[PDB]
């Protein structure tokens, strides 16, 4: 990841990255 | 919300996580 300043496109970019690629990845057993 | 923390001025991973709530 980079810090920066992030908007609009930039910033759903971001989001996806943090939250939305772990939507679909794996989760292994606690 | 998320806009006036990252396109004003720098963000992190760390707390920018905290807006997909």
């Amino acid at each position: 990841f980079v810090n920066q300043h992030l908007c609009g496109s930039h910033l759903v970019e971001a989001l996806y990255l943090v939250c939305g690629e772990r939507g679909h990845f794996y989760t292994p057993k606690t | 919300g998320i806009v006036e923390q990252c396109c004003t001025s720098i963000c992190s991973l760390y707390q920018l996580e905290n807006y997909c709530n």
